[PDB]
RNA sequence: GUAGGGGAGCGUUCAGUCCGCGGAGAAGCCAUACCGGAAGGAGUGGUGGAGCCGACUGAAGUGCGGAUGCCGGCAUGAGU
RNA sequence: GCGAGAGCUAACUUCCGUAGCCGAGAGGGAAACAACCCAGACCAUCAGCUAAGGUCCCUAAAUGAUCGCUCAGUGGUUAA
RNA sequence: AAAGGUGAAAAGAACCCCGGGAGGGGAGUGAAAGAGAACCUGAAACCGUGGACUUACAAGCAGUCAUGGCACCUUAUGCGUGUUAUGGCGUGCCUAUUGAAGCAUGAGCCGGCGACUUAGACCUGACGUGCGAGCUUAAGUUGAAAAACGGAGGCGGAGC
């Protein structure tokens, strides 16, 4: 008897990660990813919006930037394959610390990662908005 | 004994799964210019026993 | 829901529990929680204004269920049919 | 006297194999784990009735909410004031009428703020 | 008909065997099986009385029947026992049983459906209450005991 | 209609194009791989790949095609030149299990198996 | 013709106590009789035994079997029975048949 | 709710009895979204080619996944 | 867990007393997990209130309110 | 050791096609012939052909619950049947245990076979029936397409 579901939808959003803390701006990006205020509100398949992130090279953080924050990253047989690099240390590629943040809070399953293909981050800001040519109703964090 | 051997019996399935590969190769069989019958390029045709000349009695 | 539906709609027949009152037509009366009489969103109290009425269409056995139940090592198995009654009724009210 | 077993437990089985149809190879042709299979299947048949209870109600929460929030409240907020008003009582269809008719929806959520503060 | 020792004890690879000759061998014995008996035991005499009397009864109660000798016989001919039968209410749908000495008379009972012959009062609840009608004819058995 | 029994006499049932080597002492395995090839094409072909094909599967895969032809015309009036290898298939016949000696006393049984390859032709066209 | 099972020679019922069904060990899916171990398959546990006070007790008495005489009760008498007479004999009939002793 | 006790039933074969059934087609087999609280039962269709349902009662070599069980068939290992 | 012997006031150590639980206990919690915490499963339901626990995102529910504490990532492995 | 079964009856398949043969396809006999002599029924593991829906960023006791797509609809178009995708939950069975998914035991899979019985005038007890302050036969006897006879003997009846 609960409703069923749509799909020519594709509301496509532009958050701005400029001097927020990466992480709520995260949890606001997993969510409406995932399902926001939901249209049929549905699990078994996604209709969270399209996620698109500006700047990101200015998010921000706290007393670690260069402490702490420490994105490991263990590669082939660990034979030594300890590689771990300061999240200042991601400077190199502030894209990823946004876009490897988020594909956290996020469902880890077959449908889980087939959602992190709608999170679109750019390091940038103008020059971003090229890879971008549908909506982009900026509704920023809080 | 034995030493090595099987920790279960393979899968209908994957006893197939393997087998994707055996399936032959249909030779290309060619038309011979004389007894227009099919001969396997380069060799001598069975049938007529030429080879642009007739090689090989009847 | 817990018996005795409510809502707006538009009369349709739908399976709900028993509803003693056998035979048919028995003209059945329900309250009302929510609804929308030409649209006009009526919510609790305030709806206990209109009314429902619904007529016994027809009493029903439910599809059957087998209940089974199992726990491991303790042998343990149980297989018991099942399959509940419903009275079918036409909605039709104010 | 001599008392076979014959067509007596072809049947039993049949009974079993046949309860087995999308079940991944041997646990649908032979009997044994067939069977087998079934009791497992015991396990969640039983425990998913007294279950599925839970996750529809959770389905329902948070579409309660995610138009709850889609004005300014939420499911948390907007519930205990519908309760305020012992006048709303639905639960049960409320979040429905959060999915498909917008309109009303935003009557109860109003409502409710009006029952609140 | 088997031997009696087999294979090794151990160390022969999965078994661990007697003879060929056991009830989980295909060819052997059978453990708990039937053998020869008789399941004939001796029900108290006072019921072999109630039994019959009692029998007798729902006859009565029901389709009874006596017989006075039978001049209406002569001859084995059967044909005419039939005869007889009829006027007799004895249609010929109806098990009939003719408790009776007589050695002529039952003679003619070659028939089936119909009746069924018995001597010397040796009747029997079960015939008795076996088929239907009952002729108990001879009141020999039937008047005058003890 | 009528009722089996009636039907039974009133037909004969025939099999069109059809033909089976029975018994052939080969592993239906072997054989497979050689139909294979086969099935699905002008029967010209399947009388050309053949001679060719190296598996000694060969032969009687023809024998028993150069007879699925042999009857699809006689007995079935065909047209020959447009029958194509409607199907064809491999089967088990028994089995001729034989013992083998071993290394020291142990024994095995060798699986000589057998097939029966059946391979059924039909007139194509199009409409 | 219509259908009649007809009451009779097979309408003959047992008695509501007359005889109940065996024992079969399997009561469910859940039977494997006896204990649980130490007890099965031979029989010689016993319930009798020599040790449990049995023994250990004193006692040589010593029998012997005398006279047992047969008690002709005074009611058996008195009360009724109009002297059918004792003697040695009628008794028998009056019931006191014992024999032997 | 485990050992264990108590209760009521389902099914197989044989037997006596009742109603019967069958070559326009029995048993067995195969299919199926019906029925019954379970054991289980029914309807319809296919195969089959002759004996067979239901009901009461009696007797049972009476119900199975396990025993490195037993006999037999057929797999995996592997065109190795 | 509490009360003791033992043992290094060592061990998922050992032996008693005592209460609870698992054994014979599913359900929610404790990431996961016999017995810890909450609570004892007659069946059916897209209904409702609660316990222990919880309410940033992975999950259901206030990134809640007010007055404070610490910049250590203490929180998210001990002591003189 | 194992090993049975054409049909009612041989009428056992003349003659023709492919093949060295085996094997098959027609024709014909027959009620029937995938009833044809590796001959009643012919399950299941196991092998295969064709078709329907699916499957080549995926971590899986192999199901289960929910939803959607697709196909089909003789107990069945209004509920379903089959199938599939994504989601949630989800540590095979048995035994032996304090404690098992358990890296603990057993087991390749199917079918058939395979384990609490039978006896003794035996003992004790629950239900029931026949008599009842009394209640019964045993061996045997004579009849039996049936069962009566047969009191020897046994149990109550006084205990210490």
């Amino acid at each position: 008897k609960t409703y069923i579901p749509k799909n020519d939808e594709q509301n496509w959003v532009v958050v701005d990660a400029s001097g927020v803390p990466l992480g709520r701006l995260a949890t606001l990006i997993a969510s409406r990813i995932r399902g926001k205020h939901r249209p049929d509100f549905t699990p078994n398949m996604i209709q969270g919006d399209f996620v698109v992130v500006i700047n990101a090279a200015q998010v921000a953080l706290t007393g670690k930037k260069l402490d702490d924050k420490v994105y490991t990253r263990y590669t082939g047989y660990q034979g030594g394959l300890k590689t771990e690099t300061a999240r200042e240390a991601l400077s190199k590629h502030p894209e990823r610390v946004i876009e490897h943040a988020v594909f956290g809070m996020l469902p880890k399953g077959r449908q889980g990662r087939a959602m992190h293909t709608r999170l679109k981050v750019y390091a940038g800001e103008t020059h971003p908005h090229s890879a971008q040519k549908p909506q982009v109703l900026k509704t920023q964090p809080l | 004994a034995k030493h090595p051997v099987p920790k279960k019996k393979t899968s209908k399935s994957k006893r197939d799964m393997r087998r994707s590969h055996h399936a032959l190769t249909a030779p290309n069989l060619t038309e011979c210019p004389q007894c227009h019958g099919k001969k396997l390029s380069h060799h001598i045709c069975p049938n007529c026993g030429y080879y642009d000349g007739r090689q090989v009695l009847a | 829901i817990q018996t005795g539906g409510k809502q707006y709609r538009v009369s349709e027949g739908d399976v709900i529990r028993v509803e003693s009152l056998q035979g048919e037509a028995g003209d059945k009366v329900e309250l009302k929680a929510l609804f929308v009489g030409g649209e006009q969103t009526v919510f609790g109290e305030d709806a206990g204004k209109y009314t429902v009425q619904a007529e016994v269409v027809e009493h029903g056995r439910g599809k059957k269920i087998y209940i089974r139940k199992y726990k491991s090592g303790v042998q343990y198995r149980r297989r018991t049919g099942h399959r509940q009654n419903f009275t079918a009724i036409k909605i039709l009210g104010i | 006297p001599r008392a076979k077993t014959g067509i007596v437990r072809r049947r039993r089985h049949k009974k079993v194999l046949k309860r087995a149809k999308g079940f991944w190879g041997s646990r649908s042709k032979q009997y044994r784990n067939a069977f087998q299979t079934l009791l497992n299947a015991a396990t969640y048949e039983y425990r998913d009735r007294r279950n599925k209870k839970r996750d529809f109600r959770r389905l329902w929460i948070q579409r309660i909410n995610a138009g709850a929030r889609l004005h300014g409240m939420n499911y948390s907020t907007f519930i205990n004031g519908l309760k305020r008003a012992n006048i709303d009582l639905n639960r049960k269809v409320l979040a429905d009428i959060a999915a498909r008719e917008p309109e009303a929806f935003k009557a109860l959520v109003d409502a409710s703020r009006n029952a609140r503060q | 008909k088997t031997g009696r020792k087999m294979y090794g004890q151990k160390g022969t690879g999965n078994a661990r065997h007697g003879d060929r000759s056991v009830p989980t061998f295909v060819g052997g014995g059978v453990a708990f099986g039937p053998k020869p008996r008789s399941y004939d035991y001796t029900l108290p005499r006072q019921v072999r009385q109630l039994g019959l009397a009692m029998a007798i009864a729902s006859r009565q109660e029901g389709g009874k029947l006596v017989a006075v000798d039978g001049f209406d016989i002569a001859d084995a001919k059967t044909k005419n026992f039939i005869s007889w039968a009829k006027q007799n209410g004895l249609d010929g749908t109806e098990k009939v049983l003719l408790v009776t000495d007589d050695e002529n008379t039952r003679r003619a009972a070659r028939n089936v459906s119909w009746v069924s012959v018995l001597p010397v009062a040796g009747v029997n609840v079960y015939d008795i209450l076996r088929h239907d009608r009952l002729v108990i004819d001879a009141a020999a058995l039937e008047i005058v005991e003890e | 209609f009528r009722n089996k029994k009636q039907r039974k006499q009133q037909v004969k049932l025939r099999k069109p194009g059809f033909a089976v080597a029975k018994y052939v002492r080969m592993s239906p395995r072997k054989v497979r791989l050689v139909v294979d090839v086969i099935r699905g094409k002008s029967v010209q072909d399947a009388e050309d790949l053949l001679r060719f094909i190296p598996r000694s599967a060969s032969e009687p895969v023809a024998k028993v095609l150069n007879s699925a032809k042999a009857n699809a015309l006689h007995n079935d009036e065909m047209l020959e030149d447009r029958l194509f290898v409607k199907e064809a298939y491999v089967d088990a016949g028994p089995t001729l299990k034989r013992l083998i000696p071993r290394a020291r006393g142990s024994a095995n049984i060798i699986k000589k198996r057998t097939s029966h390859i059946t391979i059924i032709v039909a007139e194509k066209g199009n409409k | 013709h219509d259908l009649k099972p007809t009451p009779g020679s097979r309408k003959d019922r047992k008695r509501v106590g007359r005889g109940p069904g065996g024992t079969d060990k399997t009561a469910g899916r859940g039977h494997k009789g006896q204990k649980s171990r130490s007890g099965a398959g031979k029989g010689a546990f016993f319930e009798g035994g020599r040790s449990r006070l049995i023994a250990r007790l004193p006692k040589r008495g010593f029998n012997n079997v005398g006279t047992t005489y047969e008690v002709v009760k005074l009611s058996q008498l008195q009360d009724l029975e109009d002297t059918t007479f004792d003697r040695d004999t009628l008794e028998a009939y009056r019931l006191v048949r014992r024999k032997n002793r």
